């Protein structure tokens, strides 16, 4: 395709700016808050606190209005690079209707995070056609323990940082967890376990991907902020700490919206703590039926979601996806 | 988490 608008590389140095988009990460779970920031200071970054940075409002940080308000001041703020979520939550996509996407399409920046933050994610790329990118928030991300921070750091270097010529491949992880342990102090190592991919349903898929968190996509689906999925796009979807009944619905959401009709292969993000509910099913087995008798090339347990370490990706962007081989691509620039 | 939050 023809050359876009694409937000500058990260340099050592740069200033990221953090926000709280829905919870109070950054007054409930203190120490972490604080080693995440120390983790991005000590290799030379520096930190812009957002305005309700150490403040608490129960469920969130503030109100929809104080957290626009805390976002649109990084958006505005020439000195600032990259836009990180600190965590997610749930209410994120209530600031939609107040972001300064015309601030955003005038400065670019790399805008990060995930899970809940998949609402913001998705409504800048949606509204200035910008790609944005899944992948660390502070303080699940950067607040962990060595070792799995300093893989997810190499890879949030590796494709926002460092030049890559294309097609950009995007490496297995040789370890992961998903332990629910080590949150605020350390009490032990978490297990290294041999990690892998896996090809759900052989075949190739080249498109340009779009998703993020599953069950946040339903809190924007159908509104400006969602973008319309396009004949041969590839679905990338993760869910993370839900159960079998909850992605069964989300799954079956996305087929009765003819999602599945569209799209020419699926990205499935390994299911941090799955609750299986007793049945012993994996979650994409639970996709598969709902599929019914449609194939669709299908890689799954990929490594872009909450479990430890997590891969930045490129939202919005043409990819190739090998499930036969368990490969993934990236096949346009997303930074200068 | 006791929590429904992504
Ligand atoms: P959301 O963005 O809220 O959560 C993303 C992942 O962060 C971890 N996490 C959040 N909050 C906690 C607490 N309080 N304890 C342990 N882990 C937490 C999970 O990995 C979430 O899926």
């Amino acid at each position: 395709s023809n050359a876009m608008p694409l937000p500058k590389s990260l340099k050592y140095g740069d200033t990221i700016g953090i926000y709280s988009p829905s919870s109070p990460v950054t007054y409930t779970s203190p120490k972490r808050f604080e080693r995440a920031k120390s983790y991005l200071l000590q290799k030379g970054f520096h930190i812009l606190e957002g305005s309700l940075t150490g403040r608490y409002d129960y469920y969130r940080s503030g109100s929809i209005q104080e957290r626009a308000k805390e976002l649109n001041a990084l958006i505005r703020n020439p000195n600032v690079s990259c836009i990180m979520s600190t965590i997610g939550g749930m209410n994120s996509n209530s600031l939609l209707p107040y972001i300064d996407y015309d601030a955003f399409q005038n400065n670019p920046k790399i805008m990060i995070g995930y899970s809940d933050a998949t609402a913001l994610l998705l409504g800048i790329y949606a509204k200035t056609g910008i790609p944005t990118f899944y992948g660390p928030a502070l303080v699940p991300s950067f607040g962990e323990f060595e070792p799995f921070v300093d893989d997810t750091y190499k890879y949030f270097l590796e494709t926002l940082l460092h030049d890559q010529a294309l097609p950009y491949n995007i490496k297995q992880p040789l370890f992961w967890s998903d332990e629910f342990i080590n949150w605020e102090e350390k009490t032990k190592e978490k297990e290294l376990r041999p990690n892998n991919w896996i090809s759900v349903t052989n075949g190739q898929a080249t498109g340009r991907v779009i998703g993020g968190n599953l069950n946040t996509i339903q809190g924007i689906w159908g509104s400006p902020y969602m973008p319309c999925i396009q004949e041969g796009d590839i679905l990338f979807i993760e869910d993370s700490s839900k159960d079998a009944a909850t992605i069964e619905r989300s799954f079956s959401f996305l087929k009765i919206n003819g999602v599945f009709d569209k799209v020419s292969g699926i990205i499935l993000g390994k299911h941090e703590q799955f609750d299986d509910c007793g049945t012993n099913r994996k979650p994409y087995e639970i996709l598969l039926e709902v599929l019914q008798n449609q194939r669709i090339p299908l890689l799954a347990d990929f490594d872009c979601c909450h479990t430890h370490p997590m891969i930045t990706m490129p939202i919005g962007v043409q990819v190739k996806m090998d499930a036969t081989n368990k490969t993934i691509h990236i096949l346009e620039k997303w930074k200068i | 988490r006791t929590g429904n939050a992504n």
